[PDB]
DNA sequence: TTTTTTTTTTTTGAGCGACTGCACTACAACGTTGTAGTGCAGTCGCTCTTTTTT
């Protein structure tokens, strides 16, 4: 490998860039983005300069792409000034200044990109995947709109409970036996299949034929069963064989169960008596007939079923999944990849890649070790070996633990195969020398220290700047890496775990008990810093050894966080808690909902506070009273009003704060709120939301919204992360209790050393056990590099003579089969001694030893100090005065127009039908049909309604007999909208006595009370219509639900506009009317231009009554004016 | 927050059931919680599940193990409990089915020949009892001339220990010499020998004593992990706990084993009436449960063999 | 076409591998007996990761 320098870099053809742990990786990143940018160094350069939308950044973590967003941005803002002003702080930036010779062009470019740095290309995978997929949907195939799901679990256990319905159940019972032998039912298949159902379909060694059902291979079995009985029938009755010391007389006795064992072919499992018939085995301990080798023969594979119902459920259920999505019209994360690779697979598709070769002529790629190789085959597919675009593949190989959920180094080892440059970052600037010479110590023990020929470690470099990083103790100068060794010749896991844990929680109390005081420090040259909570981690691999450094560690009464917590918030004692107070409030009739909510542990009461509220009569009926006012308030204002009042009025919030280890409960309390909130907008009855909160509870399921949160930030805090979740962190101390823990893995799921394929072995082959436990181990070397270099000052480790056997002692330990021990004991076998003996051999200055000590002698000290006074501010007047745009609504035979349905809605439809009918035109029948049509009433009513419409405009309504038809196009305007403005605050009492003084209808009719409305009022009127030079007002009423004969006279009308309160809407149209005329036309007279308002009832329309049905009223021409003086000012 | 135990005036009535006392050491928080002040946490049911049972486990697979073995016990037709079970859905479709109700034939005929080995028709009979001052009325059921005969398809558990002491106590307190038998799983026998009635009426008052020691403070007596804890520190061959340092963490590791239990099997942590108690397992909580577990549960494994 | 009641929970781990005790024969030491090696059965530790992409 070679070394690699931001501003040599040879951006031509493909690069394979390996940065190490603790490196700028984000800085080389920014600083290629640069490159690119300006287009810079000289005979290596980029042939042409890009703009931000043609340079693709590749990176898989969302927040990771946020932070390499922000950086790229920061650093263009940073170079835009430095190229401004010809100067800077940084070297890099003084090279980089330095290599371009004009500076308006290179400022005026940056200045560009800063404008331009919204529209990057700084994408995901998928991100990227979705985003060829929408723009080039021809070459592809997909759809423009599709929906996302977040959880394929739910379909992918319908399709394999389809399979098991379609596969087991016509089965006989002689296989059907089989296959509960081998699992119980679809969820256990489901579970063994899950790791191969996602992502890339691996290829299964020696399939079985498409022909072959699961009777062919049970009678295939049973004849394979039944020609061995039948030679043990035939050979029967005789003994050969010498008698040794090893086997024992009774042999024939086993000789008789194989006499009990041949009597039906219904079984499947066969006797442990045929181990004793092996001719290898008894010669060990001669074999004459072939009975032997066939018993041999027929014991050297087991006879299973499993694998091809596995093959037959990996060709059907994927199938199904794909099947139901592409029905349903959903996308999935890897359906992305399965869509890109599928397009580019085809023929047309690789000029598809041409036009990604238009889009985006680079590439740089970040995070290569977790890449799929569907992946990799789309970066083959596009960037091979083109001209004119750069690949730029920056990642780590010591750092691909990524294994379980799709990634692949045997992908990033077929990469480097195929590339032939290799670039290496040297300097190291997260760590202390110490600790970088501790691991370049550790891990160049022996060559190839991965166990893979590709994968090459290298000694890395310190930071000149961070070469004085040291962690003192009170006594002396700490080391940096200490391998605490567990005292004892053989112990367990669990009580390794334990004592591992209380020497990590006495190692942790002692940091803290001295750091208070100014003895343990970290220096940085002359600078100080004590040693709080946050700095000391400790990087466990699983829960449970987490959850047991969390009770060992707040047994000694010091707090710890779990950020590596995924666990919902649904599933803890408070969203049951939440769920009792909604169903109190929801129902708080019955006392017991009541009764089992107040006494929770979010209320706060104890047994004396129940049995008085449960013997005092009074109390209860207090709080049955204050659940029914927040039982209002929930239906009223909302989920969040009624909990934020129950928290303020219990002041509950008060008392979990004041709670020692109530925040925690306080904050998973807040955010199930927010979450009930959230759910409860989009529903509008008020029983879902509590349906939708049992629901929750009852789904464990785990969202990006749905998990739990850091409860303080302000008190420091131990942090419990675990190898995973620490890739990119930074800690000051780091230990390690369980790093000498290791798992054996089972399944035969391999790669092959030469073709770099997943090989999936359904057969107990011991050699593909093998190949995968060699990976195994890999990813166990690389989850050992990983939580290895995120220590900054000091690391400490755990290291015993760990036995996976379950043997006490047998003289040998399995710590060899670790990744610890594979570079301790130098990838041999030995003991305990053996092992202390490898530990004290390298024995350096910055590397130690010590033994584990248990003991205690106290917790912690508190050292508490008193709060700081404050108070809260308090609104002085009101923050806005009754302002509202509101509207009059606000303020407030067979076939006859009688027995027509009333309601709103045919109101609204024959306001629509005479709103959209000419009056000019003759009503036409065919209209009226089409009319009914649309609004989709009865076909039989249109010919009455059509001669009802004619018999409505045939009837005049005016004081000298003015019909509709003589009204044209200019004449007439329809739903005139008006807003009236108002300044004063609309008193009622001051405009009733103003109303009830000219208007002769406020007889009766007492007072509607209304709010002071101060602002803009709105109105419709239904029409305005000139006639001679005079106009006129008209609105249409078509409820009448209560006259089906003649009496619609003028005191009905009256009485009607008395009840429904219409005198204030005509009054304040004639106000909008006469103030529309005075705006509009000059000069004007109220009395010579308005000639009255006339309202039309459409079912009191008869056609030898010409007053009934209208109702035509003039104002006094007194209270216009007075009204228009009060409304003014 | 103040703590939830607290000092509670509490008179003990006249007449005492024997439902009662027996609804108190099943659960004796639960029974503080329900019964004294009256708050029973009513949970949720669980939804519908969208598919068709394939195996059987939890609350429908004991249903059917004790109809099987309740229809065992009387040597009636299997196959026509078979057949009504299948009629109703509740078993799998098919052969499977038919394999899952084979195998739970074996082990309810494997339970069922020790069951009836030593069974004699007994009637129920009435219990009238005044121990201290207090009336016990209440029922027997299948009260046989051997003794007290109980099957449950269960595993061997310390609350129906506790149930078969309370009924061993309240069948040999008024006559009734012979042992009391109860048969579960998995070669799990709980048996008490015949006691006198002077000694089982002082178990009696002891018993309710501890019954109106838990209506007015929660007693805590933890039947599953208090057991673990005893029967760890217990020996039966010198009737003496032992007090060297390794028993002591045993039963601290046997505790801590069957308070919070492992990810398949549901601890006696993981419970609604605990969790309001306390939220953390406190030592000194722990040791109050022992000391507890100590003066109440130990007449169990001192009489068992 | 009218209308009645009702408050009790339960259950849930099993395969892999070792420790120890009893029986069974092979073979050498002193026909018979003691020691050694192997087979079967009752009893008991132990343990089952990690995660996010619009």
């Amino acid at each position: 490998a070679e070394t690699l320098d931001p501003l040599r870099l040879p951006l031509q053809g493909e690069r394979l860039i390996e940065a190490s742990a603790g490196t700028g990786k984000t800085f080389t990143i920014a600083a290629l983005y640069l490159r690119l940018l300006l287009g810079l160094g000289g005979s290596a350069a980029f042939p042409r300069p890009l703009t931000v939308e043609e340079l693709l950044v590749v990176t898989f973590t969302e927040a990771a792409t946020a932070e390499l967003r922000g950086r790229i941005r920061s650093n263009i803002h940073e170079l835009r000034i430095a190229c401004l002003r010809e100067t800077t702080d940084n070297p890099l930036y003084e090279r980089l200044l330095e290599e371009i010779d004009d500076k308006a062009q290179a400022a005026q470019w940056l200045l560009l990109a800063e404008r331009q740095m919204d529209e990057a290309a700084v994408f995901t995978i998928h991100g990227f995947c979705q985003r060829m997929l929408n723009l080039n949907a021809f070459e592809s195939g997909m759809l423009f709109e599709q929906q996302l799901i977040e959880d394929e679990s739910l379909l992918r256990y319908q399709a394999c409970a389809d399979f098991w319905r379609r596969h087991c159940y016509p089965l006989p019972r002689e296989i059907a036996q089989v296959v509960f032998e081998t699992w119980k039912g679809p969820q256990a298949l489901l579970r063994d299949i899950n790791r191969y159902l996602q992502g890339e379909a691996p290829v299964i060694k020696a399939p079985p034929p498409d022909d072959e059902t699961l009777a062919s291979r049970h009678a295939q079995i049973v004849a394979r069963i039944d020609t061995v009985k039948q030679q043990w029938r035939d050979a029967v009755g005789e003994l050969d064989a010498l008698i040794e010391s090893s086997g024992i007389d009774r042999r024939k006795f086993n000789r008789s169960n194989q006499a009990k064992w041949i009597d039906k072919i219904s079984a499947w499992a066969e006797e442990e008596t045929n181990s004793y018939q092996l001719p290898e085995s008894l010669e060990k301990f001669t074999p004459r007939h072939p009975l032997f080798e066939a018993i041999d023969q027929l014991l050297a594979e087991p006879l299973s079923i499993r694998d091809l119902v596995i093959t037959r459920a990996l060709a059907e259920i994927r199938e199904t999944v794909a099947r139901e999505k592409r029905r349903r019209g959903e996308l999935g994360f890897d359906d992305m990849l399965s869509r890109l690779d599928s397009a580019l697979r085809s023929e047309s598709g690789e000029v598809l890649a041409a036009a990604i070769r238009t889009r985006f002529p680079v590439a740089m790629i970040d995070e290569f070790q977790d890449t799929d190789p569907q992946q990799y085959r789309i970066f083959r597919r596009i960037w091979h070996h083109q001209p004119e675009t750069a690949l730029l593949l920056i990642g780590d190989p010591k750092q691909a633990i990524y294994a379980f959920r799709g990634a692949d180094i045997f992908t990033y080892m077929k990469a480097r195969s195929e590339v032939h440059a290799h670039y290496t970052l040297d300097t190291n600037w997260r760590s202390a020398p110490g600790m970088v010479n501790s691991v370049n110590k550790l891990f160049s023990q022996t060559d190839d220290a991965f166990m893979f020929r590709e994968i090459p470690f290298i000694p890395v470099k310190s930071a000149g700047k961070n070469q004085a990083l040291r962690f003192v103790f009170k006594g002396e100068t700490q080391p940096a890496m200490k391998m605490w060794l567990m005292e004892g010749e053989s112990c367990g896991v669990g009580d390794y775990q334990s004592t591992m844990a209380q020497v990590c929680a006495a190692q942790i109390r002692d940091w803290l008990q001295a750091g208070q005081r100014g003895e343990a420090l970290l220096m940085n040259g002359d600078d100080a810093r004590p040693v709080r909570a946050s700095d000391i981690s400790v990087l466990v691999r699983s829960r449970q050894e987490a959850a047991q450094v969390r009770d060992a560690l707040t047994l000694l009464e010091i707090p710890s966080v779990y950020l590596s917590n995924r666990d919902s918030v649904f599933e803890t004692l408070e969203a049951q808690e939440m769920l009792w107070l909604l169903q109190a409030v929801m129902t708080p009739e019955r006392e017991n909902t009541l009764r089992s909510a107040l006494a929770t542990s979010m209320m706060g009461l104890n047994a004396l506070d129940i049995e008085t509220l449960n013997n005092d009569e009074h109390a209860w009926d207090v709080v049955v009273e204050e659940f029914d006012g927040y039982r209002q308030i929930w239906r009223k204002r909302g989920v969040m009003p009624m909990l934020r009042a129950l928290m303020s009025a219990r002041n509950i919030a008060e008392n979990l704060l004041a709670t020692a280890g109530g925040e925690r409960r306080l904050t998973d309390i807040l955010h199930i709120s927010e979450l009930l909130q959230e759910a409860g907008t989009q529903l509008e009855s008020e029983h879902a939301l509590v349906r939708w909160l049992s629901q929750h509870i009852l789904e464990p399921d785990s969202n990006a919204s749905s998990q739990q949160m850091r409860l303080e930030s302000d008190k420091h805090l131990v942090q419990i992360v675990t190898i995973h979740k620490s890739k990119g962190l930074e800690y000051p101390l780091v230990w390690l209790p369980f790093i000498t823990n290791f798992r054996v893995q089972e399944q035969a799921f391999y790669h092959d050393r030469h073709s770099f394929e997943a090989v999936l072995d359904l057969n107990a082959a011991p050699e593909s056990v093998d190949l995968a436990e060699a990976e195994r181990l890999a990813e166990d070397l690389r989850l050992l590099y990983v939580a290895l270099t995120r220590s900054v000052w000091h690391c400490s480790l755990g290291v015993a003579p760990l036995v996976r056997r379950r043997g006490d002692k047998k003289g040998d330990t399995d710590v060899h089969q670790s990744a610890l021990g594979r570079l301790l004991q130098k990838g041999e076998p030995q003991d305990a001694a053996g092992l202390r003996t490898c530990i004290e051999a390298l024995c350096d200055d910055d590397i130690a030893w010590q033994t584990a000590q248990t003991g205690d002698n106290q917790p912690w000290q508190v050292n508490d100090v008193s709060t700081a006074e404050l108070n809260a501010k308090t609104l002085q007047r009101l923050p806005g005065d009754n302002w509202r745009v509101t509207s009059y609504s606000g303020l407030q035979p067979t076939l006859t127009p009688h027995q027509f349905p009333r309601g709103a809605s045919p109101g609204t439809f024959l306001h629509s039908l005479f709103e959209d009918l000419d009056f000019t035109q003759p009503v036409d029948p065919n209209w009226v049909r089409e009319k009914l049509e649309l609004g989709g009433f009865e076909s039989q009513w249109e010919p009455v309604l059509t001669e009802w419409i004619t018999a409505v405009l045939q009837a005049p309504l005016n004081e000298t007999g003015v019909s509709l038809s003589q009204l044209s196009a200019r004449n007439k305007q329809v739903e005139m909208e008006f807003y009236l403005p108002i300044s004063e605050p609309l008193i009622a009492s001051q405009l009733d006595t103003l109303i009830r003084q000219f208007d002769p209808l406020s007889a009766g009719c007492p007072p509607l009370e209304f709010m002071q409305v101060r602002g803009m009022l709105k109105g419709f009127i239904d029409l305005v219509f000139r006639h001679e030079g005079r106009y006129y007002l008209l609105a249409y009423k078509s409820n009448w639900l209560g006259e089906d004969s003649s009496a619609y006279t003028q005191q009905a009308m009256a009485a009607a506009m008395q009840a429904h309160r219409y005198d204030l809407q005509y009054q304040l149209y004639t106000l909008a009317l006469h103030r529309y005329l005075r705006h509009r036309i000059a000069d004007y007279d109220y009395e010579h231009h308005f000639g009255g308002v006339i309202y039309l009832f459409l079912r009191g329309v008869d056609k030898e009554h010409p007053q009934q049905g209208i109702y035509t009223t003039r104002p006094n021409a007194g209270l216009i004016a007075l009204m228009d003086e009060m409304f003014a000012g | 927050h103040s703590e939830f135990v607290q000092p509670l005036p509490f008179t003990l009535p006249e007449t005492v059931p024997l439902e009662t006392l027996q609804r108190f050491w099943a659960h004796p928080v639960r029974a503080f919680f329900q019964m004294r002040l009256q708050v029973n946490f009513r949970t949720e049911d669980s939804e519908i599940p969208d598919t068709e049972p394939f195996i059987l486990e939890g609350l429908s697979r004991y249903q059917i193990n004790q109809q099987l073995l309740n229809a065992l016990v009387e040597q009636d037709d299997a196959e026509r409990l078979f057949r009504r079970f299948r009629a109703a859905g509740d078993l799998p479709y098919g052969a499977f089915g038919e394999i899952f109700w084979e195998t739970q034939c074996q082990e309810m005929q494997q339970l069922a020949d020790r069951v009836i080995a030593c069974r004699q028709p007994g009637q129920s009979m009435e219990i009238d009892l005044a121990c201290n001052g207090v009336q016990i009325t209440g029922w027997l059921p299948q009260v046989q001339p051997d003794g007290l005969l109980r099957w449950r398809p269960s595993l061997l558990s310390v609350a129906q220990g506790m149930q078969l002491w309370l009924e061993h106590l309240v069948y040999c307190a008024s006559g009734g010499n012979g042992e009391s038998r109860l048969f579960l799983r998995k070669d799990g026998e709980w048996r008490f020998p015949p006691l006198a009635a002077e000694q089982a009426l002082h178990y009696l008052s002891q018993l309710i004593e501890g019954y109106r020691e838990g209506m007015s403070a929660p007693l805590l007596v933890l039947p599953e992990s208090g057991g673990a804890w005893l029967k760890t520190c217990y020996d039966a061959q010198n009737d003496a706990m032992l007090d060297d340092d390794s028993t002591l963490q045993k039963a601290r590791t046997k505790f801590l084993q069957a308070y919070e239990g492992n990810m398949m099997v549901r601890g006696e942590g993981d419970d609604i009436w605990y969790q309001r108690l306390w939220r953390q397992l406190t030592p000194e909580t722990m040791e109050a449960i022992v000391e507890q577990s100590q003066r109440f549960l130990l007449p169990l494994f001192r009489f068992n063999q």
